[PDB]
């Protein structure tokens, strides 16, 4: 993995040693070259994972997350450079440095063999993320959003630290390759119930699980655009990735320990989808949409079937590109009208025709139109939960109806109807904004022609 | 024929001939505990380093 870690680190001296006005050009160009080289991780075998060394390894689960991670950095740089234009140069460079350091922690997090190494890097992502929100957020509430984000995560992660260290003492290792062979069944006892919870609750807060989700809408409403993109596209997936790995050593106890969390997720997805129909803040609506989508991922991970693990992996990738796109679309309006209220500016298709097409395409993927990878992932999860219990089709079906309703309602309210008379600073879309939207949707729709590369190890 | 000992004489350490056998265990002491197994060998590098969590050295 050093062929990715070192060039990622080199983005820092590149940014600091760049000419004053070439910080955005240089960092964007070279982080795209890194993204290009990330496709060499596609050397995935049918039996063995790609095991580079004692420290790092890739398999079909981490590879798509790694490529999404490295593709998102240049996108976050284009998204951020406009609202940071009046910032002084040193503080712009520090902002870019926080993004670079976040990518460094993320690519190491997804490739660590040893679970304590995963834990530390998984935790290290908190620091830059918190700094980005609290330092470069816009409004007063960003200080509270930072505190909720920090302490929700730590309330879960600290018990995980105890459980992992406990596991190593008993088993002798936390290397994931070893755990695949030395794993032993978890027998029923109160000790193992709390070991199960300590192993899972940290990842559940990250997803986030319904009931532990209220931190997410606060963080998104307060974060700058790049903070929202990384939060939605990748940071939520640390919980999914962690659960996908650690469930290996929690069998068969997961058979009954999952029930309360399946009920929360199955019911939670309907409640959060219905909540989206009444949200007034556009960033808050997209944040609730993420909770609804990630509820399927939690269910898929917990029922542990080949089809659901394939569905979970595809949904994680599809949601990352879609939700990041929606935040960018919402931000482009915000950079014009300086308000997140969804009803403030209406009829925008009349004033920004092409940008209205990006809205349409983003909404179609959000409601999972076939054959988008958003549907492939959702369909696979729906198939597997039907076998788990036929009744779930009713909850899944209702959610798909409500999801279409709020996805189009968001499109109809902002893009259709009559334009707001008094708003007269709706300037034409910039090339930067159009390129930003198309760098989300084009890779997303191209993946439809070759879905296997995002279906994970169970493919 | 008695001669008074000179200054310093009576404080001399002298030697005595005795047929009394030399005491063997005057303190009546039990057997001493055996020492811990002494460690002897060649000091080799630690196998795979510290072995602390994820560290390779
Ligand atoms: C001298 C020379 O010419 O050759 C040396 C060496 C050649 O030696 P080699 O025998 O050929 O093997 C080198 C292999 O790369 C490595 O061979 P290796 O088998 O020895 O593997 C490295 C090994 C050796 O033992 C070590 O631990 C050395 C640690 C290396 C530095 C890592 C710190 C930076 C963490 C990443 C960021 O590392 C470990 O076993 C522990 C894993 C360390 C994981 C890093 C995170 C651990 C702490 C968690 C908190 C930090 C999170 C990230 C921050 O070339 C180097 O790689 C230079 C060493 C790297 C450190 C110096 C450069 C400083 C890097 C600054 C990073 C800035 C971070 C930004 C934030």
């Amino acid at each position: 993995m050093l062929k990715y870690i070192i060039p990622t680190i080199m983005l820092m001296p590149l940014t600091w040693l760049s000419k004053n006005n070439m910080i955005w050009v240089n960092s964007t160009a070279h982080s795209l070259l890194i993204s290009f080289t990330s496709l060499l991780l596609m050397n995935q075998f049918g039996d063995n994972s790609l095991n580079f060394s004692l420290l790092f390894f890739s398999d079909s689960l981490s590879t798509p997350l790694l490529i999404l991670t490295m593709w998102l950095l240049p996108l976050m740089l284009m998204a951020s450079q406009h609202h940071l234009s009046k910032e002084n140069l040193t503080r712009k460079k520090l902002f870019i440095t926080m993004l670079i350091s976040l990518q460094l922690f993320l690519i190491m997090t997804f490739t660590a063999m040893e679970l304590i190494l995963f834990y530390i890097l998984f935790e290290a992502t908190l620091v830059p993320t918190l700094i980005i929100i609290t330092r470069w957020g816009n409004q007063t509430e960003r200080l509270n959003a930072g505190l909720y984000f920090l302490f929700y995560t730590l309330a879960g992660s600290l018990p995980l630290l105890v459980a992992l260290i406990y596991i190593q003492n008993t088993v002798g290792s936390l290397n994931f390759l070893m755990l695949q062979y030395w794993v032993q069944p978890v027998h029923n006892s109160w000790s193992n119930v709390f070991m199960w919870l300590a192993c899972m609750m940290a990842f559940m807060v990250k997803m986030p699980l319904y009931g532990l989700h209220l931190w997410l809408p606060k963080a998104h409403v307060e974060a700058p655009i790049a903070g929202s993109m990384v939060l939605a596209a990748v940071l939520l997936k640390l919980g999914g990735y962690g659960m996908l790995r650690i469930t290996l050593i929690l069998n068969p106890m997961t058979d009954f320990m999952a029930y309360p969390f399946i009920m929360l997720s199955l019911w939670g997805m309907i409640m959060t989808s219905s909540i989206c129909l009444r949200q007034t803040d556009l960033k808050s609506l997209i944040a609730y949409s993420s909770v609804s989508h990630m509820a399927l991922v939690i269910v898929a991970i917990l029922i542990q079937t080949p089809w659901s693990y394939m569905g979970a992996t595809a949904l994680m990738i599809a949601h990352g590109l879609t939700s990041s796109m929606l935040f960018c679309l919402a931000n482009s309006n915000y950079e014009r009208i300086h308000s997140r209220t969804m009803i403030l500016a209406r009829g925008l298709q009349t004033l920004l025709p092409l940008m209205a097409t990006w809205w349409l395409l983003a909404s179609l993927t959000n409601l999972a139109l076939p054959p988008t990878i958003n549907l492939i992932g959702e369909l696979f999860v729906v198939m597997s939960t039907f076998s788990w219990s036929n009744i779930t089709i009713i909850l899944m079906g209702v959610n798909m109806v409500i999801t279409a309703l709020y996805s189009l309602y968001m499109l109809i309210m902002t893009q259709r109807g009559k334009y707001t008379y008094h708003i007269n600073n709706i300037s034409p879309s910039f090339t930067r904004e159009n390129a930003l939207m198309s760098l989300h949707i084009l890779p997303l729709l191209l993946l439809t022609l070759n879905p296997k590369i995002i279906l994970g190890p169970l493919y | 024929g008695w001669v008074r000992p000179d200054l310093g004489d009576l404080s001399k350490v002298t030697k005595v001939k005795t047929d009394r056998p030399l005491p063997e265990n005057p303190y009546h002491s039990r057997a001493r505990p055996e020492p811990n197994p002494e460690v002897e060998g060649d000091l080799k590098p630690a196998r795979h380093g510290s072995r602390l969590f994820f560290w390779t050295m």
